[PDB]
């Protein structure tokens, strides 16, 4: 049983060199600049991240004007915390509640809000979860250990369009007058996609 | 388009692996073939609908075997021909033929201030909405070749309207240099009975899917 079709499959042996060349010709051409692109990896491997939209979480945990703020629009409501931009120019949060858990997926690419999560796992992008999560949200949900009450309604959002989503997770109990940041360390990028629930004290 | 991409509802793909602690990158080569999107798209290169739409047009099983950067690798290297940016021959050889004749709009100067501004759909006018949130609305069979957002496991279904997130830029012309064509998108929220079927259901569930106000019709 090898990874076939699940994201982790094994690349083609000769990949790098084909990738190098690409690049080699693109830089010869001048269609594109590799300083630049340094700083678009480095970007997206150092700057931006889950722990961006574990702040946006936190922050409307203990901040209920703030949380008002962000439910009514995202986009504006993530930027007070400096966080915008590219696949995450209109974002709307998700409040999971009591009585609904919400979840999302790109079901025909790998849409996920960039700036408050930072790029997507291979598994969010790849068949398995894209093709399940619309038909049988807690088959997927119970493999990832999370087990969503009968009575609890469970809702899938397709990103279909331009619109970006990201989960607000619920407050675990017993965290009283946590100080943002340690509410922040609960909050995991699971719970934020709506596969995960926040740590539990 | 009736493709492979269109996996919503699709069987047999197995178990949800995740990896423990999965780097950003897993390999140096994912490094560059993922900075090579936002350079090429600033030179305004392609649009991002034709870039995904060009993903949907790769073979299925080519789909299926490739990691997920292989695919923006074969638009980088079939799209830019196809736009005339490249020939076949440059990237087959790998070599320029004529030097460096463009110039790299993304430069470092740039950078920061274009991953952190990014480039909405969003609209100011275009089509007037015809649907009100509560609406119960019908997805339209519709069964286009080209680039779509309608999702395969959403046509001829009925659903309710339950978010009018205002006008944006309709993919399914802007992939095919037809324009914009800006109007309204909704959320519309499916039951998983509706969707499923009986048997294949949960009682409490429900999809939500964002749709162009002309893939709807009133139910
Ligand atoms: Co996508």
């Amino acid at each position: 049983h090898d990874h076939h079709h699940d994201g982790y499959q094994a690349p083609p042996e000769d990949i790098a060199l084909r990738v190098k060349a690409l690049e080699s010709l693109l830089i010869e051409k001048g269609l594109v600049d590799p300083a630049a692109m340094d700083l678009v990896v480095q970007t997206y491997e150092h700057k931006v991240g889950p722990r961006n939209g574990a702040k946006v979480v936190a922050k409307a945990w203990v901040d209920p004007a703030y949380k008002a703020r962000l439910l009514a629009d995202g986009t504006a409501g993530i930027a007070e915390l400096g966080f915008s931009g590219v696949q995450g120019e209109d974002m709307v949060i998700l409040e999971n509640t009591p009585a609904v858990h919400n979840v999302f997926v790109c079901t025909l690419c790998s849409c996920y809000p960039w700036p408050t999560l930072g790029l997507p796992p291979a598994w969010y992008k790849a068949a398995p979860y894209r093709s399940r999560m619309v038909s049988d949200p807690r088959g997927v949900l119970a493999e990832f250990g999370l087990v969503i009450p009968a009575n609890k309604e469970i809702r899938v959002w397709d990103t279909t369009a331009e619109l970006r989503y990201m989960v607000l997770p619920e407050r675990p109990a017993g965290t009283e007058a946590y100080s943002e940041e340690q509410l922040a360390e609960l909050v995991t990028r699971d719970s934020m996609i709506g596969t995960g629930l926040p740590t539990q004290p | 388009m009736n493709g492979i991409h269109d996996t919503g509802g699709a069987h047999g793909y197995g178990p949800v692996y995740r990896e423990p602690n999965e780097p950003v990158f897993r390999y140096d080569w994912e490094k560059t073939v993922m900075s090579l999107l936002p350079a090429l798209l600033a030179n305004g290169n392609f649009n991002l609908d034709e870039f995904r739409h060009s993903i949907e047009r790769m073979g299925p099983a080519h789909y299926l075997e490739g990691t997920y950067y292989e695919h923006w690798l074969h638009v980088f290297e079939n799209l830019l021909v196809e736009k005339g940016v490249l020939t076949a021959t440059e990237v087959a050889t790998g070599k320029a033929a004529s030097g460096k004749t463009a110039t790299p709009v993304l430069t470092p100067a740039i950078v920061d201030g274009l991953l952190s501004t990014g480039a909405s759909a969003a609209r100011e006018e275009g089509a007037r909405a015809r649907f009100a949130v509560g609406d119960k609305v019908r997805v339209l069979n519709k069964n286009p070749v080209g680039h779509t957002r309608m999702p395969r496991y959403t046509r001829g279904k009925v659903g309710t309207v339950v978010i009018d997130h205002g006008v944006f830029v309709t993919p399914d012309t802007a992939a095919h240099g037809k324009g914009e064509h800006p109007q309204h998108v909704y959320t519309v929220s499916f039951t998983s009975v509706e969707l499923w079927g009986q048997d294949a259901s949960s009682p409490k569930d429900t999809i939500r899917v964002d749709l162009w106000d002309d893939f709807l019709e009133p139910a």
